[PDB]
DNA sequence: TACTTGGCCCTCCTCAT
DNA sequence: CAAGTAG
RNA sequence: UUUGAGGAGG
C-alpha cells in the first residue's frame, strides 16, 4: 500500500535489530568495496567504518518497517534516533 | 428471557429460533443464584457498538479472525447476551500497568 | 503495428557501484539489457523512450551480499508482427525456394509456392530473381507482404508471408 | 526478463493461448485495454511508421542531450543524419535499431511532426481500434477495397465512401519526396 | 512443546504481540510494552502506611501555619504562605495521590507494594544527589509551579504507543498508568523538597533522565517474545530438583495438557 | 557439529535472523534449483549453458525462476512428490494480507 | 551456492501451494517410461537399461549425461519418472478420506446426500473452514443411507419437491486391511468396493461438490486420492552405494519400486492372457499392497512387508517422521561446517566476553575475508604465511569461482592478491564467535565471545560466564561456531555478545556474577579486620588494567 | 476469569520452587492458551491443529500425516512462520529481518 | 472398544550383518 | 504408562 | 559407505 512520511506511527528510535543489521549490512558493503562516506580516520575494519558511518548518520540506507497487515513505514538512518 | 426451575422440555426449547428478528434466551435458576460477574476473577467486559467495533478493527489494522474470541456460550457472554459477531472490551487490573484493555469477539 | 508498451526490468547492482552517480549506471545498464532484446511476449524492444524520467524507486539490499535490487519502471517502442498483418519491406535474399523480404528489424520469407504461379524463378540471373509477365522481383525491389504466420526464436522473430492475394506484390 | 504491467493469476492450467490474427485478437499483452505506470488505464499505443520514425528520433535525440548534460563534469540525406545519432546514443550493437531506422526512414510516409499531427487527428475520429488506426497510417491505399482487404478487421466498421475520403486526405497530406 | 507452541510470536512494529497469522495475542507485550531487562523491584510508597503517615508525608497546605512548607526549604517559601491559586494546584496534586492510593489498593489487594517497574527512580535521584553536590542546609529554588507542573509535563512524554487517534492514545494512558502512580509517588512536592532537596537544576535533570531512561525501557519491535517466554519457563523447569497437593513438574504437565482428571481437584471457599 | 533444534530456538530468541539462515544454509545444505513459473515444481530442465530451460508438461522456457534452499528441503519435496503430494513453490504471493 | 552461473532470475519462496498429482501431470512431467524392473547390466554390461533409474532420469558413475542436462551429479536435481499402474490403487494415507468421502456421496450418480434443502445441512455449509465443513458434512450424512429423490421444501412437509434421482440404497462401509466393504440392507449383501469403481464415483462428483467437501478444483480433486500413474523419484532420492565397481549398493526404495513394478507387470500379463477372472484380484491386492507399503509401512493390518533379512523396509513416510528424520532431523536442525568442540576449563585471566581458542582449532577454523585495499597487505602476509604457522591462512579463492589450496599449489608462496578475491584465513584474536553448551534452553546457552588464540587443547572460558551455560569443568565439553559474513559477525557481536546478556529478561535481573574463589575471597578482602601494606597495595593497583596510576 | 486461574496456577508451579518468572512470560503463555476461545492445550491435540501453516505444525509430532491432508485439501502456506523459512533457507521475519533495508539514491548524493 | 503417538540434547566408543 | 482422540 | 544394537560422557 505504502504509508505517508506524515501520519507515520512507529518508534522515532532505531530498534537494536535495525542498528545491528544496518551496521552489518553497511559493513558487508564497505567490505565489498562499496564507497565510504566518511573520512576513515585511518580505520581499516569495515564493521568499524560502518560504526563510524553510523555515528555521523552518513549511511544511505532506509529501513522499511512492515506492519502485520502488510503496509509499511519507511525510515532513513538519518531520521532514526540512535539511543542504545 | 425465560427462567426455568429444574429444566425445559427438549420439545419446547426447539421453538426459540423460530420468530426473528426478535430473540430469546434460557437461564437456569441455580445458575443465577449468584451473579458470576461479581467474582474476584471476572473482570468487567463491555459491548461494542457496530461502530465502536468497526473502529477498533480499523484502528489496529485487524481482520475479524485475528481477534481473541469469546465463546457464544461463555458464562459472561450470556450475562450480556452477545451475538456471533459482537465484540467485547475487557478492562482488567494488571500487575505490570494498572489497567490493560483487551478485546474479545464472539464465535 | 509498432507499439509503445510500458515495461519494467529488474537489475541487481553490486555494492561496488553504490556511488554518487548510480542512477547513471543503472539506467545505462538498463539500456544494455533491453535495447536489442527480443521476446515472443514483447517482440522487438527497439528503443527506450523518455530516457530522462526513468523511474528507479528505492532499490532494496539483498541479504547475503550487499547487492541491491531495483525494479526499474521504463517505457519503450516495440514491434511484434502478427499473422494476418500486412507490412512492406525490402527483399534481401532470393533463391530457388523463394525470396526473403525485410520488414523493420525482422525478416519475413516468401515460398516460391506461396506467391503467384505466372511468377517463375530465374536461376541464370545476376542477381538471382523471379520473373512475371510484367513484373520483375530481385534484391532491392520493394514488396508488400501479408504475414501468414510467425515463429518466435532466440533473440529474433521470423514469419512466412504470402503475396498470392490481391493488392500484394511489388510497388 | 522484463515484467509487463499486469500480473495475471496464472493458476496452474496455462492452457487457452488463442491465435494471433488481424481479427484484432493480439496476445493478451496488447488488449486495447492496458495499464499505465501511473496505475491508470490507457488505450494501446498504435504506432504507424514515420509517426514512429519521429518518436524514435525524438528520444534518441533528446538522449544525446541529457547524455551531454553530464559531459561537462531529404531521403538519402537523413540516412546519414541518423547513422550518426546512433553511433552516439545507441548500444551500437543494436543492429536491429539500425535496420529499424532505415526501414522506418525509407518506407516512412511523413517528415513533419505537423503533417503527422493531422494524420492522427484525422484518423482519430473513427472509433477505430489502434491497430487499424496505424495500418491506415503506414499503408498506401487508393480504393476502399484495397484498405478493407489489407485490413480485414475494417469490413463493417465504416462505409466504403467514408474510408475512401479518408484515403483521399492521406495521399493529400502525404508529404512529398 | 512450549517452544514449538510459541515460536512465531514476536512484538510487531505497532507494538502488538502477534504470531504468524497476525492474531493479536497481547495488544501490548506484557500489558505494558516493557523489555523485561529494564525492570527492577521498586516500591509504591503511595500504598502501605496508615492514613496518618500518608498526610504527614504528602500533604501540603499553603493556608496553614503548621501544614505549609517551612521557608527553610523553598526559596519563595514565606512569600507563598497563603497564596490561593497555588493551593489549588497543591490540592489538585493531593486529590490525585489519594486517587492513586485507592487505585493501587484495588489492583494489589495484598498490600504488597514492591513490584517490577521500568526506570529505577530511587537511584536516578541518588545520582542527582551527589552529582550536583546538594547541601541539605540552604533552601531549594523550585517554584511550586516548577515542580507539580513539570511532573505533569513529564508523563506526557513517557510514550509507549504513538498513535494519531483515541483508541490508541487511550491505550497509552493504560499501559502507563501503573508507572505514573510510582512517578507521582516519588515526585510529590513535599518529598521533592523535604526529603531530597533538589534544586531546579537537579530536578530538570532527574526529569530529563526518567523520560529518556523510560523510552529506552520500551520493548523493541522485533523481539522474538514467544520463544523467549517459552524458554524463560521451560528453563526454570529443568532446575526443578524434586502442603500436600499435586505440585511441581508433574503439576505443570497436568496444566499444559489441559487434563480433566487432576490428581488433586481441591477447592478453597471463603 | 550438529546445530540441533534447541540451538535454532536460541538463535530465534536472539533475533539472530541472518546468522541462523547462514548456519543453516551456507554452512551446510544450501543448494540451487530451478522452478516452473507455472506449476511450483522442480521439473525445470536447466541446461545452464545454451541457456536452455524448458519444463514441458507445463511447457515453458520463458517463466522460470531460480531459488536457494536446503538440499534437504529439495529432498523433502521430491520425497513428498514421490508420495504423490505436490509442494508448490511460488516466488510471489497472490493471497495478499 | 552450487556453482556455475544461471541466467535464470533469482527469487525467494513466498507461498507453498499443496496439491495432489493428476495422473496426467505425473505423465507430462516424467522423462522415463520406466518399464523394466531391473537396474542396469545390459546383459551384465555395466551402464543402465532404459528400464529403471536413468531411462533418462538422473545418473551415477560420475558422468555428465542426464538428458543433455549434463551438469553431472552435483547441480542436477533428480528428474522424475512415472510408471503406469495396471489398475487403480488407493493411497495408503488417503484411504481414510477416500472412505469418509464415499460415506458422503452415494454411487451410481455420485452426488451429495444433503442439499441446501436439508437445514442442518445449510449451517454446515456456512463454515468457511474446509477442515470443519468436511468434518460436519460427514457427521451429518454418514448416517443417511438412502439417496433421497424428493424432500419436503421450505414450505409444507406435505408438498414434496424433487432434485437428483436414483435412491439406490447407500451401503454402510468399513475398512478391512487395504480395501473397503459395505452391506446393502431382510439380511444384508456384502461386496468389496472396487477401486476401479470408487475412482469412477469420484470423477463424477460435482465441481461445487468437490468444493463443498474440503477440496480444490485445481490442486486437489478427490479423484486423485486414487493413484493411476505413479511418480518415480530419481536417484538422488534413492541413491546407491558402490563398493568400487563389480558389486551392488541399491537403496531400499529402488527395491519397492522394483517390487511394485514386478507386481504390476504380472497383473497386466493376466488380463491379456488366461485371465482366471477372480484369481486376478488375488494378485491385484499385491499391487495395492506394495504401492501402499512403499509409502507407508507402519500400518494396523500387521504384515510389515519385511525385506529379505527380516529388516522392516524404509517407507517414504519413515524418512520424514519426527526426529532423526528429514523435517525435524535434517531441516529444522542440521550438522554444520565451521564448528568445533573440546573440554572447557576456567581461566581467571580472560575478560568475561572472551574465549580461549586452542591454536590447534584456530589453525583449523577459517574466516572468508574479502581482499580489500584496507587489508591486502595484512592478508598477503597471512597467505604467504601458509596454513601451518598460526597467524596465516589456508585458501585463496579468486573471482573465477575456483579455490586455490594454500598447502599444495605449486604457487603457494607466490600469489599476488586481487581486490575482490577472498582469502580464507585462520580465526584470529578478536574474531566474534558463537560459543555454547547444550542442553540449550536459554538465549544465554549461546553467546558471542572474543576469540583468544591460546596454547594447550581447551576452550578456556571466564568464570562469571559459567552459570549462564550452566557448566563446570568436570569433563564438560562445549561448542563453538564461526560466523562467515561481515553482517553475520555483526549480529553476534551486536546482539549475542556476552556483555549484553548480563541482565536476564527471563527474571528481570542479572544472570552472571562473581562465584567461587573471587566471591569467597572478596568477602575476606573486605572485612574491617583486613588491612594490606604498601608493597602489596602497589602490586594490586598495578593489576586493575584501568588504574589511574594514583596510589 | 479462567485465564486468571490458568495463570495463577502456572505461576504457583514456579513459585513452589523459589524461582521467579517475570509475569509477561507466563502471561504470554497463559494468553496463547486462552485467546482462540477457551482452553487450547500445548499439545498435538490443541495448538498444533490451529490455522497455522502446514510446514510449521508439520515440524512437530504429526509430520507426514499433517502434510498428507495439506496437499489433499490444497492448503496454502504463508511462509510467515519462523519454521517455514528455516526449512526453506531464507532469512525469517525475526528481529534482524523484521523489516527491509534500502539505498535511497537521493540521500546517496548528499553524501559527497 | 481399541488403539495411537508421544518418549532431552549432544557426543563418543565398539560390535555385527 | 496414559489420556485422549477418533472410528 | 548405509544400517541396527549395546557401553559410556555433561
Ligand atoms: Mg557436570
Ligand atoms: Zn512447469
Ligand atoms: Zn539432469
Ligand atoms: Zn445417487
Amino acid at each position: 500500500k505504502a504509508i505517508p512520511k506524515d501520519q507515520r506511527a512507529t518508534t522515532p528510535y532505531m530498534t537494536k535489530y535495525e542498528r545491528a543489521r544496518i551496521l552489518g549490512t553497511r559493513a558487508l558493503q564497505i567490505s565489498m568495496n562499496a564507497p565510504v562516506f566518511v573520512d576513515l580516520e585511518g580505520e581499516t575494519d569495515p564493521l568499524r567504518i560502518a560504526m563510524k558511518e553510523l555515528a555521523e548518520k552518513k549511511i544511505p540506507l532506509v529501513i522499511r518497517r512492515y506492519l502485520p497487515d502488510g503496509s509499511f513505514e519507511d525510515w532513513s538512518v538519518e531520521e532514526l534516533i540512535v539511543d542504545l | 428471557i425465560f427462567v426455568y426451575q429444574n429444566n425445559i422440555t427438549p420439545s419446547a426449547m426447539k421453538l426459540v429460533p423460530s420468530i426473528p428478528p426478535a430473540t430469546i434466551e434460557t437461564f437456569n435458576e441455580a445458575a443465577l443464584v449468584v451473579n458470576i460477574t461479581h467474582h474476584e476473577l471476572v473482570p468487567k467486559h463491555i459491548r461494542l457498538s457496530s461502530d465502536e467495533k468497526r473502529e477498533l478493527l480499523k484502528r489496529y489494522r485487524l481482520k475479524e479472525s485475528q481477534l481473541p474470541r469469546i465463546q457464544r456460550a461463555d458464562p459472561v457472554a450470556l450475562y450480556l447476551g452477545l451475538k456471533r459477531g459482537e465484540v467485547v472490551k475487557i478492562i482488567r487490573k494488571s500487575e505490570t500497568s494498572g489497567r490493560y484493555a483487551s478485546y474479545r469477539i464472539c464465535m | 503495428m509498432f507499439f509503445i508498451k510500458d515495461l519494467s526490468l529488474n537489475i541487481t547492482l553490486h555494492p561496488s557501484f553504490f556511488g554518487p552517480r548510480m542512477k547513471q549506471y543503472l539506467k545505462t545498464k538498463l539500456l544494455e539489457e533491453v535495447e536489442g532484446s527480443c521476446t515472443g511476449k514483447f517482440g522487438y524492444i527497439l528503443c527506450v523512450l523518455d530516457y530522462d524520467n526513468i523511474d528507479i524507486q528505492r532499490g532494496r539490499i539483498l541479504p547475503t551480499d550487499g547487492s541491491a535490487e531495483f525494479n526499474v519502471k521504463y517505457r519503450a517502442v516495440v514491434f511484434k508482427p502478427f499473422k494476418g498483418e500486412v507490412v512492406d519491406g525490402t527483399v534481401v535474399s532470393c533463391s530457388q525456394h523463394g525470396f526473403e523480404v525485410q520488414v523493420g528489424p525482422m525478416k519475413v520469407f516468401v515460398t516460391k509456392h506461396l506467391m503467384p504461379q505466372d511468377l517463375t524463378f530465374n536461376a541464370g540471373s545476376n542477381p538471382p530473381s523471379y520473373q512475371s509477365s510484367e513484373d520483375v522481383i530481385t534484391i532491392k525491389s520493394r514488396i508488400r507482404v501479408k504475414i501468414e504466420g510467425c515463429i518466435s526464436q532466440v533473440s529474433s522473430i521470423h514469419a512466412i508471408g504470402s503475396i498470392k492475394e490481391d493488392y500484394l506484390g511489388a510497388i | 526478463s522484463t515484467s509487463t504491467f499486469q500480473t495475471r493469476r496464472r493458476r496452474l492450467k496455462k492452457v487457452e493461448e488463442e491465435e494471433n490474427a488481424a481479427t484484432l485478437q493480439l496476445g493478451q499483452e496488447f488488449q486495447l485495454k492496458q495499464i499505465n505506470h501511473q496505475g491508470e488505464e490507457e488505450e494501446l499505443i498504435a504506432l504507424n511508421l514515420s509517426e514512429a520514425r519521429l518518436v524514435i528520433k525524438e528520444a534518441l535525440v533528446e538522449r544525446r542531450r541529457a547524455f551531454k548534460r553530464s559531459q561537462k563534469k531529404t531521403r538519402e540525406k537523413e540516412l546519414e543524419s541518423i547513422d550518426v545519432l546512433l553511433e552516439q546514443t545507441t548500444g551500437g550493437n543494436n543492429k536491429d535499431l539500425k535496420n529499424t531506422m532505415q526501414y522506418l526512414t525509407n518506407f516512412s510516409r511523413f517528415r513533419d511532426q505537423e503533417t503527422v499531427g493531422a494524420v492522427i487527428q484525422l484518423l482519430k475520429s473513427t472509433g477505430l481500434h489502434p491497430f487499424e488506426v496505424a495500418q491506415l497510417g503506414s499503408l498506401a491505399c487508393d480504393t476502399a477495397d484495397e484498405a478493407k482487404t489489407l485490413i480485414p478487421s475494417l469490413n463493417n466498421k465504416i462505409s466504403d465512401d467514408e474510408l475512401e475520403r479518408i484515403l483521399k486526405e492521406l495521399s493529400n497530406l502525404e508529404t512529398l519526396y | 512443546r512450549l517452544v514449538k507452541a510459541l515460536e512465531d510470536i514476536m512484538v510487531h512494529y505497532d507494538n502488538t504481540t502477534r504470531n504468524s497469522l497476525g492474531n493479536v495475542i497481547q495488544f501490548i507485550y506484557g500489558e505494558d510494552g516493557m523489555d523485561a531487562a529494564h525492570i527492577e523491584k521498586q516500591s509504591l510508597d503511595t500504598i502501605g502506611g496508615s492514613d496518618a503517615a500518608f498526610e504527614k508525608r504528602y500533604r501540603v497546605d499553603l493556608l496553614n501555619t503548621d501544614h505549609t512548607l517551612d521557608p527553610s526549604l523553598l526559596e519563595s517559601g514565606s512569600e507563598i504562605l497563603g497564596d490561593l491559586k497555588l493551593q489549588v494546584l497543591l490540592d489538585e496534586e493531593y486529590k490525585q495521590l489519594v486517587k492513586d492510593r485507592k487505585f493501587l489498593r484495588e489492583v494489589f489487594v495484598d498490600g504488597e507494594a514492591n513490584w517490577p517497574l521500568p526506570v529505577n527512580i530511587r537511584r536516578i535521584i541518588q545520582n542527582a544527589q551527589q552529582t550536583f553536590h546538594i547541601d541539605h542546609t540552604k533552601p531549594s529554588d523550585l517554584t511550586i509551579k516548577d515542580i507539580v507542573l513539570g511532573v505533569k509535563d513529564l508523563q506526557e512524554n513517557l510514550l509507549v504507543l504513538r498513535g494519531k487517534n483515541e483508541i490508541i492514545q487511550n491505550a497509552q494512558r493504560d499501559a502507563v498508568t501503573l508507572f505514573c502512580c510510582l512517578l507521582r509517588s516519588r515526585l510529590a512536592t513535599r518529598r521533592v523538597l523535604q526529603e531530597y532537596r533538589l534544586t531546579k537544576q537537579a530536578f530538570d535533570w532527574v526529569l530529563s533522565n526518567i523520560e529518556a531512561q523510560f523510552l529506552r525501557s520500551v520493548v523493541h519491535p522485533g523481539e522474538m517474545v514467544g520463544v523467549l517466554a517459552a524458554q524463560s519457563i521451560g528453563e526454570p523447569a529443568t532446575q526443578m530438583t524434586l502442603k500436600k497437593v499435586t505440585s511441581g513438574v508433574p503439576r505443570l504437565k497436568e496444566i499444559l495438557n489441559v487434563a480433566k482428571n487432576m490428581k488433586t481437584p481441591s477447592l478453597t471457599v471463603y | 557439529l550438529r546445530f540441533g533444534e534447541m540451538e535454532r530456538d536460541c538463535m530465534i530468541a536472539h533475533g539472530a535472523a541472518s546468522f541462523l539462515k547462514e548456519r543453516l544454509m551456507e554452512a551446510s545444505d544450501a543448494f540451487r534449483v530451478h522452478i516452473c513459473g507455472i506449476c511450483g515444481l522442480m521439473t525445470v530442465i536447466a541446461k545452464l549453458n545454451h541457456n536452455q530451460f524448458e519444463c514441458k508438461g507445463c511447457d515453458n522456457k520463458i517463466d522460470i525462476y531460480q531459488i536457494h534452499i536446503p538440499y534437504a528441503a529439495k529432498l523433502l519435496f521430491q520425497e513428498l512428490m514421490a508420495m504423490n503430494i505436490t509442494p508448490r513453490l511460488y516466488t510471489d504471493r497472490s493471497r495478499d494480507f | 551456492v552450487g556453482q556455475q552461473y544461471s541466467s535464470a532470475p533469482l527469487r525467494t519462496v513466498k507461498e507453498v501451494q499443496f496439491g495432489l498429482f493428476s495422473p496426467e501431470e505425473v505423465r507430462a512431467i516424467s522423462v522415463a517410461k520406466i518399464r523394466f524392473p531391473e537396474t542396469m547390466d545390459e546383459t551384465q554390461t555395466r551402464a543402465k537399461i532404459g528400464g529403471l533409474n536413468d531411462p533418462r532420469l538422473g545418473s551415477i558413475d560420475r558422468n555428465l549425461k542426464c538428458q543433455t542436462c549434463q551438469e553431472g551429479m552435483n547441480e542436477c536435481p533428480g528428474h522424475f519418472g512415472h510408471i503406469d499402474l495396471a489398475k487403480p490403487v488407493f493411497h495408503v494415507g488417503f484411504i481414510a478420506k477416500i472412505k469418509k468421502v464415499c460415506e458422503c456421496v452415494c454411487m451410481h450418480c455420485g452426488k451429495l446426500l444433503l442439499d441446501e434443502h436439508n437445514e442442518l445441512m445449510r449451517q454446515a455449509l456456512a463454515i468457511k473452514d474446509s477442515k470443519k465443513r468436511f468434518a460436519a458434512i460427514w457427521t451429518l450424512c454418514k448416517t443417511k443411507m438412502v439417496c433421497e429423490t424428493d424432500v419436503p421444501s421450505e414450505d409444507d412437509p406435505t408438498q414434496l419437491v424433487s432434485r437428483g434421482g436414483c435412491g439406490n440404497t447407500q451401503p454402510t462401509i468399513r475398512k478391512d486391511g487395504l480395501k473397503l466393504v459395505g452391506s446393502w440392507k431382510d439380511e444384508p449383501e456384502l461386496r468389496v468396493l472396487s477401486t476401479e469403481e470408487i475412482l469412477n464415483i469420484f470423477k463424477h462428483i460435482s465441481v461445487k461438490d468437490f468444493t463443498s467437501l474440503g477440496f480444490n478444483e485445481v490442486f486437489s480433486r478427490p479423484e486423485w486420492m486414487i493413484l493411476t500413474c505413479l511418480p518415480v523419484p530419481p536417484p538422488p532420492v534413492r541413491p546407491s552405494i558402490s563398493f568400487n565397481e563389480s558389486q551392488r549398493g541399491e537403496d531400499d526404495l529402488t527395491f519397492k519400486l522394483a517390487d511394485i513394478l514386478k507386481a504390476n507387470i504380472s497383473l497386466e500379463t493376466l488380463e491379456h492372457n488366461g485371465a482366471p477372472h477372480h484369481a486376478i484380484e488375488e494378485a491385484e491386492s499385491l499391487l495395492q499392497f506394495h504401492v501402499a507399503t512403499y509409502m507407508d509401512n507402519d500400518i494396523a493390518g500387521q504384515p510389515q512387508a519385511l525385506q529379505k533379512s527380516g529388516r522392516p523396509v524404509k517407507s517414504i513416510r519413515a524418512r520424514l517422521k519426527g526426529k532423526e528424520g528429514r523435517i525435524r532431523g535434517n531441516l529444522m536442525g542440521k550438522r554444520v561446517d565451521f564448528s568445533a568442540r573440546t573440554v572447557i576449563s576456567g581461566d581467571p585471566n580472560l575478560e568475561l566476553d572472551q574465549v580461549g581458542v586452542p591454536k590447534s582449532i584456530a589453525k583449523t577454523l577459517t574466516y572468508p575475508e574479502v581482499v580489500t585495499p584496507y587489508n591486502i597487505d595484512r592478508l598477503t602476509q597471512l597467505v604467504r604465511n601458509g596454513p601451518n604457522e598460526h597467524p596465516g591462512a589456508k585458501y585463496v579463492i579468486r573471482d573465477s569461482g575456483d579455490r586455490i589450496d594454500l598447502r599444495y599449489s605449486k604457487r603457494a608462496g607466490d600469489i599476488q592478491l586481487q581486490y575482490g578475491w577472498k582469502v580464507e584465513r585462520h580465526i584470529m584474536d578478536n574474531d566474534p564467535v558463537l560459543f555454547n553448551r547444550q542442553p540449550s534452553l536459554h538465549k544465554m546457552s549461546m553467546m558471542a565471545h572474543r576469540v583468544k588464540v591460546i596454547p594447550y587443547s581447551t576452550f578456556r572460558l571466564n568464570l562469571s560466564v559459567t552459570s549462564p551455560y550452566n557448566a563446570d569443568f568436570d569433563g564438560d565439553e562445549m561448542n563453538l561456531h564461526v560466523p562467515q559474513s561481515e553482517e553475520t559477525r555483526a549480529e553476534l557481536s551486536q546482539l549475542c555478545a556476552v556483555p549484553l546478556q548480563i541482565v536476564s529478561p527471563q527474571s528481570n535481573k542479572p544472570c552472571m556474577g562473581i562465584v567461587q574463589d573471587t566471591l569467597c575471597g572478596i568477602r575476606k578482602l573486605t572485612l574491617r579486620d583486613t588491612f594490606i601494606e604498601l608493597d602489596q597495595v602497589l602490586n594490586m593497583l598495578y593489576w586493575v588494567p584501568d588504574w589511574d596510576g594514583v596510589i | 476469569a479462567g485465564r486468571a486461574a490458568l495463570y495463577k496456577e502456572v505461576y504457583n508451579v514456579i513459585a513452589s520452587d523459589g524461582s521467579y518468572v517475570n509475569y509477561r512470560h507466563m502471561a504470554l503463555l497463559v494468553d496463547v492458551m486462552t485467546t482462540q476461545g477457551g482452553l487450547t492445550s500445548v499439545t498435538r491435540h490443541g495448538f498444533n491443529r490451529s490455522n497455522t501453516g502446514a510446514l510449521m505444525r508439520c515440524s512437530f509430532e504429526e509430520t507426514v500425516e499433517i502434510l498428507f491432508e495439506a496437499g489433499a485439501s490444497a492448503e496454502l502456506d504463508d511462509c510467515r512462520g519462523v519454521s517455514e523459512n528455516v526449512i526453506l533457507g531464507q532469512m525469517a521475519p525475526i528481529g534482524t529481518g523484521a523489516f527491509d533495508v534500502m539505498i535511497d539514491e537521493e540521500s546517496l548524493v548528499k553524501y559527497m
